[PDB]
């Protein structure tokens, strides 16, 4: 396989060889589900324990003033991009005063992920952003991937086996534009609750949410605040 | 193809092809027998076979698209005991590489994992657990894909 | 400017350059050194230098500043390299804090210098391997052997050339408590060591001893003749 | 083995990591632009995946200095690098030289950058074709299409994608020259729906007199003026 | 090549109910051309006259060089019967029942429609055994030596531990070789020690598996 | 090993990349022949435009270094236009720091060494265009030159360039022993000869310059087209 | 051969994954966070025993309340061992305060998957450190430990086993922890190491432990502290 | 097997010896036994300690079996009054095991051309420079 | 790339360095000009290129090189790197003067271009200066005094020492150490040559001094006519 | 090897065969024997050449004259649209366009397609 000394080269068809093969290096990641109401979008996330016990290695990410993410792929590549992502966030506070729009903040990363797919000897930036915030108008939510093309949607799922999450998830979209909190949440961890290997729970331990929208921060919910979020029994 | 041969070289298929394709478009009486050809490779021919009239359309082959792949997993799942409960449509839009013939196999030991369970029918984590079956290739110590 | 990554991880953890660079040392000298609990003493077997040699260039034992003193053992013209880097920063040590400089923190910065030639893009980890022996402010007349992955261990034979792990083995079986008089026994254990793999010191070996933070006095074969015949009476 | 690298020739001349880059924007979707005498209308094909994506969920006729436009078609993230990139070209151009950016030096510009950026193996050519467009008072309805060769030409109807040997006929049968651009844009979705043979949610975005040398998402009415071009 | 790549291909040959038509990688690049593609269709049609049959392709590496230029052509012959190979396990046949089973150290040198499902589907990794696997293989090789009363296996797999599984056997084999030397009926836990510091040690200096583990 | 990969010596010399790039230049093939006059050096090539869907202006060869020098390039068009604008930045940059406009010949000599180094140091590939281009000074006669992607300019008088260089210049030096500022048996009946097109004044190109006016001159049909009217005789 | 910066076609990167061994080649280490302390220990592995075994240094204090237990690669932690005391004492100099054990353990695996070929100036790193470590550290928190990877990743722990016993150690160790310290856990920990005896039945010799309680600093154990607990076994 | 001097031939027919050393069964196949000056070239696909079992290797000779080996060739000669070491020992700083072969064989011939089965060490020195110098 | 570069700073598995020992090869091809020393001063003994006509004169030969009023060198292997690098040692040995207002000690200078050259063949990825030049020289320190060294970095006093093809024991039986009598250095120093004449194809150069200052001579013509009828039998 | 001493050795002959005269046709003369290139065995070697403008009408014309037709149908644009075709390519074309008719049911064709032909014909490059 001559494509293998690769961020430079093409396939002859038209692929590009391995920052396709990085979306694969977020395929392997832990799932996770992030989704939009017309006030405010949620983020919820499977953590996984391959361990004795842990926190789980702890996903969704605080980098903000109400913008923030949920990571999923390589964890100190991640943890790099949100240094940038968190550094220049708070430098538009600096600066302009003004909570920097979630748009702008997506495609400059998008454009800075960008550079390694271009040059040669680096790889991209193996990790798949969710990320979630509320600017002017409605709380937008992005997935970014390593391929640096980010995607305006609502409601999208990322990760390990989470196809059959987006396929509940797109059959439920009608009742997304009203649904509050309360009911919008359950109806985010009963499309997470798909991912899990068909053997019952979403246990306090495993999965950390996040909400952001009107009239809140960008609020992390723990192994204990995730507790009052409870029903389902499928 | 015909090169520019030095002390080894080869003739013997020269002469092989370049006796075909002159019962194929040498002199006049074409006008009996069609030809079917099929070649995984196209880059390795000359245009002696592909004279405008010795080989006409060359009718393009792509990967299955975005639907073909679920209606060729609904095509070989046909003789197979399938749950009500499925959805091929996810089993499509999960795994796009392939090139058709795998998702003949997917359905093939997607239905031997099935009896490997034990069960007399198969369910949709047959075929989603029979995925995780054509590549696999290992790599574990992954508690830290987040 | 060269820029490739050298010391790259292979698979099963083998780090191919390292191990390439140990037997690089393996293919050098047979350099010894005794601890002997008052004074130091150390032995490289020379080859042919009385056929028109100079003696006074031919120096596997050199000296750091007075106390601290090596014997390097492969490639003989890298280590150069090492030996005037440590003579530099030995001074600069004694520039700040004004000691005579401690055996460990020299041995310290050899260790931490070939392990930044592990690390750095493209230039050749060493293929040397010292014996850092010397003293300290309170008597303690630590030896050190340092290695090219940069891992110093303070043990007291370390025969670390290219026939000697007979000669360590040797040593370990033939010092317990015999050696803790003067000199003579010491010197006697090393010439033994060595005389275990070669011929005679009236050609071949060559020595340096240490007492007490003065006089670093090698020993012309003049006077190696005379321990050599002590031991050879035995 | 003389692929793989911008900085090596074939033995008949023909830098194989260029012609890879190019079917790398046919294997993507279309966004035909058709100029007329009151200025340039574009129109991008889409190819939405699930319902998840909503309207806009990648911009793909962006606009650069306040009039050009950026009809793309290969990889969106290289596509749109250059799109920022050109964003900031006219922006050293109306700092440096305080007139507003003629189209042709703009074509010109980009068209040396990604060509001056395929002849090196430290770097890979871009993978996105790309057109652009604008009139000023005086200039004419200058468009431009660029490939990721480097090659800039001017064009009247040009088509790039996957159906653009479907999308040049249709284009070419279309009376070019006269018309007042409000029907164009109205007849640019029967092209769009021709080319399109299997959601095709498409969208378009002009400079024109309605305009006054700007750039607009429709405006918001020919999205059910020209969805009726359905049945043709 | 440490694994039982061919060591499973014996124990199916050991017990099969059915034939076993082994064919080597080279038994095929016989130099006439056209010839090589001779003995495989051949070797087809004495598989199809025997029911329930199966074959074995070892070392099918040495057909490969995928599918190369038509300049300097100096594979092409190789090709050709490699071509005629994948023409007979999938095309224009109700194919009996030939379950083929193929083993070889090297992956995309083969080329695809090859190992595209349809002539090869089911493919196994044979990696470099864990922690807990590799002490049995030394409990197989245990079934021998009349050793020690008491002896640390797991050690022995934490000392090794990313050696391969067909080699474990020149440790014991090694070990043996030092008890058999210092006269001893049995083995102890420092001529294994010593073995371990034999073969892991002092023959890695030239012996290369992470040279074929980038190939996997 | 790296013969035909990397611009290094091969055995017997010949350095496997510059013929490499000279192939390169016969791609497609737009096809410049050109003229000296002992008083006027005219340009000639053809281009064709594929489908009537192309700017038929924007598209070209015929290049304007400065006020005094033009040009036309028959290599890979994407090559092209990163050599012109070199050109024109080294004849902006010579007038700027040496006074008086820049002669033709060493601005040919200077992007012929510019396509040197490129074919000197690695990584970074000839780029496969060659610059006819003229050009008058004061002290003698009009000129005209070509850098090939080697760097190897010559000198000419007339020479050609594209696709069918061989049966240009056997054209012209079986045309030019027999001795011309009309050059209406010359530069289009080159063009005639070799590939037998008969131009219509559509797809012909022309660049002049005259002794009695320097300024480059790109023509149109017009003037083109009473130019083709005169092959009459 | 390929690069350093390159994907894998099983998922992960080839020096990471790479990385995850020569985590097995090398000495082992274990660690109990408690209820009021959390316990570290290493069996360092004498060769020789013609020599002192009292400076393999395989349990090193980053600050008075974070002590770390390197295995593998070793000697290649003493850069980020470095870096972790300079910033530790850059945090307790800006900030006049002491540390979490996530923000050491934040500032050292920032440095782990931070290499690369072709880059900025030289002094960057080309291996990733193959050097798998660990942090018994007490806050203001609580006592625990972060197992760090080579690839970066580093996750709360308060029972991890690292080095060539990381997998019949650590399911010892997930079925003899639930409860506290209560003086035990350092005796219930060094019988895992009893469990895993290579050499020598683990006299103060060939192993290192060191606790950290929240009431002192941290303690290196000395020789007779070690042969106390080993007599209690 | 040194395999030096297309290449595929080569390699096939080094996958012979490779798998037709081990592919299903032996008889009494000891002795595969592989003299190789170049360790470092052939692929190490022969040595799965299966195909290629244990291995031995040496230094090239020390200064005992410069004696020792060099009064074995010698024994057969008639030279007894100064054979000697200072001409053997540190005369070429290690001689091969055949140079003391051929300084045996130049020795006894090149004081054979004149005719006398002598002790002549002079002799040995002309056979020294005859035959590496 | 990677796959252009010839890496240059390698170990072999055997532990050596492919492009130091290329270099060793390089000066058995082309190589001449042994170096005697005695109680008087030293001189080299060199050899011309061919007899070939077309050759009209030399200033100092393109073997022997001036460097200061003490010191000379001569060359082996590749001509054109050395010249490079005798003009950069050339300025090593002016700055000493430059730093220290003595006639740099010859073993300074031998110690600085060993530690440049062995740099070049540390890191950089070049190839290494194809040469084994050696050196004659004088300081108030020692005596008379000749070094040698070659493309690895290594170097020594080498008495008697010559380079290039057909190698130097005849010398190490004819040597005698003590006491040489620089005239009979000329005498064994054609004695060699003669094995291995006048001045079209021999090219022999002295140093000798009067009150204390250094003087080379590199003996014109008709002294090589004296010498070479300075035999009758050797 | 043998055989085209036989065939080169009657070529030559010792005669001139005097009455008969031979001619070859081929692809790749890059490859052909060097005895029998040397004028004599073969004199006047003649570049066929593909069709420039005015022969690609040519080719045009001939391959749709028997194929009924329309009347003003532009052959020159189709002409002028993509050069480099064979005339086995342009009976391609007009095989592609009837074919476009035979599955559309049509009466002749249109000219998209021809149009519609040579986009497809030029799809078809290596």
């Amino acid at each position: 396989n001559q494509y293998d000394n690769d961020v430079t080269v093409w396939s002859p068809q038209g692929r590009i060889h391995q920052i396709e093969y990085a979306m694969e290096a977020v395929k392997q990641g832990s799932a996770t589900v992030g989704l939009k109401s017309k006030t405010h979008a949620v983020l919820v996330a499977l953590k996984r324990a391959q361990s004795e016990l842990a926190a789980h290695q702890k996903k969704i990410l605080h980098v903000d003033n109400h913008i923030g993410i949920s990571i999923a792929g390589l964890t100190a590549d991640a943890r790099l991009l949100c240094n940038f992502m968190r550094q220049e966030c708070l430098d538009s506070r600096f600066v302009f005063d003004r909570p920097l729009p979630v748009s702008r903040l997506v495609s400059l990363i998008g454009s800075k992920t960008q550079i390694p797919t271009q040059r040669y000897g680096r790889r991209p930036y193996g990790v798949g952003l969710l990320i979630a915030g509320y600017d002017d108008m409605g709380p937008h939510i992005f997935q970014t991937c390593p391929s640096a093309n980010y995607f305006d949607c609502r409601a999208m799922s990322i990760g390990a086996r989470s196809q059959s999450a987006r396929t509940y998830l797109e059959r439920h979209m009608s009742e997304f534009m009203e649904c509050n909190l309360d009911e919008l949440v359950k109806h985010g961890l009963r499309a997470l609750r798909e991912t899990l290997p068909a053997e019952q729970d979403l246990t306090t331990k495993n999965v950390s949410i996040g909400i952001v929208g009107k009239d809140l921060e960008f609020t992390i919910y723990d192994d204990d605040d995730v507790s009052p979020f409870l029903d389902g029994l499928e | 193809k015909r090169f520019d041969s030095e002390k080894a070289g080869d003739r013997e298929v020269q002469r092989t092809m370049l006796e075909l394709l002159n019962q194929l478009d040498g002199f006049q009486p074409n006008t009996q027998v069609k030809v079917i050809a099929a070649t995984n490779r196209v880059d390795i021919l000359d245009p002696a076979l592909l004279r405008s009239g010795r080989l006409d359309r060359k009718i393009e082959f792509p990967m299955p698209n975005e639907e073909a792949r679920a209606r060729i997993m609904q095509i070989h799942s046909r003789k197979m005991n399938v749950s009500p409960d499925v959805n091929y449509e996810e089993l499509a839009r999960c795994t796009d590489d392939f090139n058709g013939a795998q998702c003949k196999a997917v359905c093939v030991e997607a239905g031997m994992i099935a009896l490997r369970r034990g069960a007399t029918e198969l369910t949709h984590e047959d075929y989603m657990e029979g995925i995780l079956e054509v590549q696999a290739k290992k790599k574990a110590n992954l508690q830290y894909y987040a | 400017s060269y820029d490739r990554a050298i010391t790259v991880f292979s698979p099963d953890g083998h780090l191919f350059q390292v191990e390439y660079a140990q037997e690089a040392v393996k293919k050098g000298s047979t350099a010894v050194g005794v601890r002997g609990r008052d004074i130091v003493v150390l032995g490289v077997e020379k080859a042919s230098v009385a056929k028109l040699q100079d003696e006074r260039t031919v120096r596997k034992i050199c000296a750091l500043d007075d106390n601290v003193c090596m014997a390097f053992a492969g490639l003989t013209a890298d280590a150069r390299i090492v030996i005037n880097r440590a003579r530099v920063e030995c001074q600069s040590h004694r520039l700040t804090v004004e000691d005579p400089v401690t055996v460990e923190y020299i041995t310290r910065y050899i260790a931490s210098l070939k392990q930044r030639y592990t690390q750095s893009n493209g230039r050749r980890p060493f293929g040397i391997s010292a014996l850092i022996v010397g003293f300290d402010f309170d008597g303690t007349p630590r030896l050190y052997q340092t290695d090219p992955s940069g891992t110093y261990h303070a043990w007291k034979a370390n025969a670390i050339g290219r026939g000697a792990k007979s000669v360590r083995e040797f040593l370990e079986k033939n010092y317990t408590d015999d050696a803790i008089e003067t000199d003579d026994l010491t010197i006697k254990l090393v010439i033994k060591a060595l005389l275990e793999v070669v011929e005679s010191g009236g050609k071949n070996i060559e020595l340096a001893v240490m007492r007490r933070d003065q006089s670093l006095k090698i020993l012309n074969p003049e006077e190696i003749e005379k321990y050599v015949a002590e031991i050879e009476k035995e | 083995g003389y692929d793989l690298s911008a900085s090596t020739f074939s033995p008949d001349g023909r830098v194989f990591q260029v012609e890879y880059a190019m079917k790398a924007v046919e294997n993507s979707s279309t966004a035909i632009g058709i100029r007329c005498k009151d200025g340039v209308v574009f129109g991008v094909e889409k190819l939405v995946l699930s319902k998840l994506y909503e309207e806009g969920s990648n911009k793909r006729l962006f606009n650069v200095d306040r009039h050009v436009g950026m009809a793309v078609a290969g990889l969106l993230a290289d596509a749109r690098s250059l799109a920022d990139i050109a964003r900031e070209e006219a922006s050293n151009f109306r700092s440096n030289f305080g007139y507003n950016i003629p189209l042709k030096h703009l074509a010109d510009r980009v068209a040396m950058y990604v060509h001056a950026y395929t002849l090196y193996s430290a770097v890979r050519p871009f993978g996105c074709s790309f057109m652009l467009g604008s009139y000023s008072v005086n200039d004419g309805a200058q468009l431009y299409m660029i490939d990721p060769s480097g090659v800039s030409y001017g064009y009247w109807g040009c088509a790039i994608g996957k159906a653009r040997q479907a999308a040049k006929t249709e284009i070419e049968k279309l009376q070019m020259k006269e018309m007042t651009c409000r029907d164009i844009v109205k007849e640019v979705a029967k092209i769009i729906y021709i080319v399109h043979d299997e959601a095709f949610e498409l969208e378009l975005s002009w400079v024109g007199e309605l305009t006054n040398g700007r750039h607009e998402i429709v405006p918001k009415d020919i999205r059910e003026e020209a969805e009726k071009y359905a049945k043709e | 090549p440490g694994t039982g790549k061919t060591l499973c291909a014996r124990a199916v040959a050991n017990r099969t109910d059915a034939c076993f038509i082994r064919v080597i990688g080279s038994e095929l690049v016989q130099k006439y051309v056209g010839e090589g593609a001779r003995m495989v269709r051949e070797l087809f049609e004495m598989a199809r006259t025997k029911k329930a049959c199966l074959i074995f392709f070892d070392e099918i590496d040495a057909i490969g060089g995928a599918r190369f230029d038509d300049g300097a052509g100096g594979d092409n012959e190789v090709q050709r019967t490699m071509l005629e190979l994948i023409n007979q396990l999938d095309g224009f046949d109700p194919r009996g029942n030939i379950k083929v089973l193929m083993a070889t150290n090297r992956p995309d040198t083969l080329d695809p429609a090859l190992m595209r499902p349809g002539r090869l589907d089911r493919k196994i990794e044979f990696s470099l055994p864990d922690l807990e696997g590799r002490t049995h293989i030394f409990k197989i090789h245990a079934r021998s030596m009349s050793v020690e009363r008491d002896i640390r296996f797991e050690l022995l797999a934490r000392l090794c531990p990313n050696s391969t599984g067909a080699e474990i056997r020149s440790v014991c084999t090694e070990a043996g070789m030092f008890a058999i030397r210092a006269r001893r009926k049995i083995a102890t836990e420092k001529d294994f020690l010593e073995a371990v510091n034999k073969v892991i040690k002092s023959y890695a200096k030239f012996s290369a598996t992470p040279r074929y583990m980038t190939y996997n | 090993g790296f013969d035909r990969h990397i611009t290094i010596f091969s055995p017997e010399g010949r350095l496997y990349q510059v013929e490499y790039a000279f192939k390169a230049i016969n791609q497609g093939g737009l096809t410049s022949v050109a003229v000296r006059g002992k008083d006027c050096a005219v340009i000639v090539t053809q281009k064709k435009v594929p489908d009537k869907l192309l700017d038929s202006s924007t598209v070209t060869h015929l290049f304007k270094i400065t006020e005094n020098i033009g040009c036309v390039m028959t290599g890979m068009t994407a090559d092209s236009r990163s050599q012109v604008q070199r050109a024109r930045y080294e004849a902006a940059n010579w007038k700027y720091k040496y006074g008086y406009e820049i002669p033709v010949d060493m601005l040919c000599k200077r992007i012929a060494d510019i396509s040197q180094v490129y074919t000197q140091n690695a990584e970074m590939r000839p780029l496969g265009c060659c610059m006819i281009l003229i050009g008058i000074d004061e002290e003698q006669g009009p000129q005209v030159y070509k850098c090939d992607p080697a760097g190897y300019y010559c000198g000419f008088k007339a020479t050609a360039a594209g696709v069918k260089q061989t049966e240009s210049t056997s054209f012209l030096e079986k045309k030019v022993k027999k001795k011309f500022e009309q050059t209406v048996e010359t530069a289009i009946t080159c063009l005639s000869t070799v590939l037998s097109i008969d131009f219509k004044p559509s797809e012909i190109e022309v660049g002049v310059v005259t002794v009695e006016n320097p300024k480059f001159r790109i023509l149109t049909e017009a003037e083109i087209d009473a130019h083709l009217v005169a092959l009459a005789e | 051969d390929r690069g350093v910066n390159t994907f894998s076609p099983e998922g992960r990167l080839f020096q990471v994954e790479y990385a995850i061994e020569a985590i097995k080649l090398g000495s082992t280490a274990i660690g109990i966070q408690t209820s009021e302390g959390v316990c570290l220990a290493v069996e360092k592995r004498i060769t020789s025993p013609l020599m002192e075994p009292s400076s393999i240094e395989k349990i090193v204090e980053i600050d008075a309340h974070i002590g770390c237990a390197m295995s593998g690669l070793i000697a290649d932690a003493k850069t980020l061992i470095d870096k972790a005391r300079v910033e530790t004492q850059n945090h307790w100099f800006t900030y006049n305060e002491t540390m979490t054990v996530e923000s050491v353990t934040q500032a050292v695996s920032n440095l782990a998957l931070q290499f690369g070929e072709e880059d900025a100036d030289p002094g960057a790193m080309s291996r990733p450190f193959g050097v798998a470590l660990l942090f018994g550290g007490v806050d203001e928190k609580g006592p625990q430990l972060f197992h760090m990877d080579p690839s970066g990743t580093f996750v709360q722990c308060d029972a991890r086993a690292i080095g060539s016993a990381s997998e019949g150690a650590q399911s010892s160790l997930q079925e003899v922890y639930h409860k506290s310290m209560t003086l035990k856990e350092a005796i219930k920990s060094s019988l895992i190491i009893l469990k895993q005896v290579m050499e020598e039945k683990l006299n103060a010799t060939n192993i290192e432990l060191a606790t950290v309680q929240p009431g002192q600093n941290f303690h290196m154990f000395t020789k007779e502290e070690l042969e106390e607990v080993i007599k209690d076994i | 097997i040194d395999a030096i001097g297309g290449e595929r031939e080569i390699q096939r027919t080094m996958l012979e010896l490779l798998n037709q050393l081990d592919g299903f069964d032996s008889r009494g196949d000891v002795k595969v036994i592989m003299a190789t000056n170049r360790i470092e070239t052939l692929d190490p696909a022969l040595i799965r300690p299966g195909r290629i079992d244990r291995k031995i290797e040496f230094p090239l000779p020390d200064e005992k079996t410069k004696k020792r080996i060099f009064q074995i060739h010698t024994s057969r000669m008639t030279l007894a009054d100064d054979v000697t070491l200072d001409d053997l020992i540190m005369a070429k700083d290690d001689l091969s095991g055949a140079d003391i072969k051929a300084i045996c064989t130049e020795a006894g011939l090149m004081a054979l051309r004149e005719r006398r089965m002598k002790v002549t060490n002079e002799d040995f020195k002309k056979s020294k420079e005859n035959v590496l110098y | 790339s990677r796959r252009y570069d010839s890496r240059t700073t390698i170990f072999s598995p055997e532990g050596r360095l492919y492009q130091v020992e290329y270099a060793m090869e390089a000066i058995g091809h082309a190589g001449t000009c042994l170096g005697i020393l005695a109680n008087d001063g030293v001189l080299l003994a060199a050899e011309r290129r061919n007899i070939h006509k077309l050759l009209d004169e030399v200033f100092f030969s393109e073997k022997i090189y001036k460097l200061n009023e003490d010191m000379a060198c001569s060359v082996a292997g590749i001509t054109s790197d050395a010249n490079v690098l005798t003009n950069e040692l050339r300025l090593i040995a002016q700055r000493y003067l430059l730093q220290y207002q003595e006639p740099i000690p010859c073993e300074q200078l031998v110690t600085a271009l060993c530690d440049i050259k062995q740099a070049y063949t540390q890191f950089g990825g070049k190839r290494p200066f194809g040469v084994s030049l050696l050196y004659i020289g004088w300081d108030k320190h020692y005596g008379f005094q000749l070094y040698q060294s070659d493309p690895s970095g290594n170097y020594g006093g080498w008495k008697a020492t010559c380079i290039g093809n057909n190698s130097v024991s005849m010398l190490k039986q004819d040597y005698k150490e003590g006491e040489m009598t620089l005239k009979s250095a000329l005498a064994l120093a054609i004695k060699v040559l003669n094995k291995t004449l006048s001045a079209e194809k021999v090219e022999i150069a002295t140093l000798t001094r009067e009150n204390g200052k250094t003087v080379i001579r590199v003996l014109k013509q008709k002294e090589v006519e004296q010498l070479i009828k300075k035999h009758e039998e050797e | 090897q043998r055989t085209l001493m036989e065939l080169l050795n009657q070529m030559d002959g010792f005669d001139t065969l005097h009455r008969v005269k031979m001619i070859m046709a081929t692809n790749r003369p890059d490859t052909l024997d060097p005895a029998l290139l040397r004028p004599g065995r073969l004199d006047r070697k003649i570049h066929i050449d593909l069709p420039n403008e005015q022969a690609r009408l040519d080719i045009l014309k001939i391959h749709a004259g028997p194929i009924t037709k329309h009347g003003e149908i532009d052959y020159e644009a189709i002409v002028k649209l993509s050069d480099g075709f064979n005339g086995a390519d342009l009976r391609n074309v007009c095989t592609e366009a009837g074919m476009f008719a035979i599955r559309a049911d049509h009466d002749f064709v249109v000219q998209e397609d021809f149009m519609k032909a040579v986009r497809k014909v030029a799809d078809s490059k290596k």
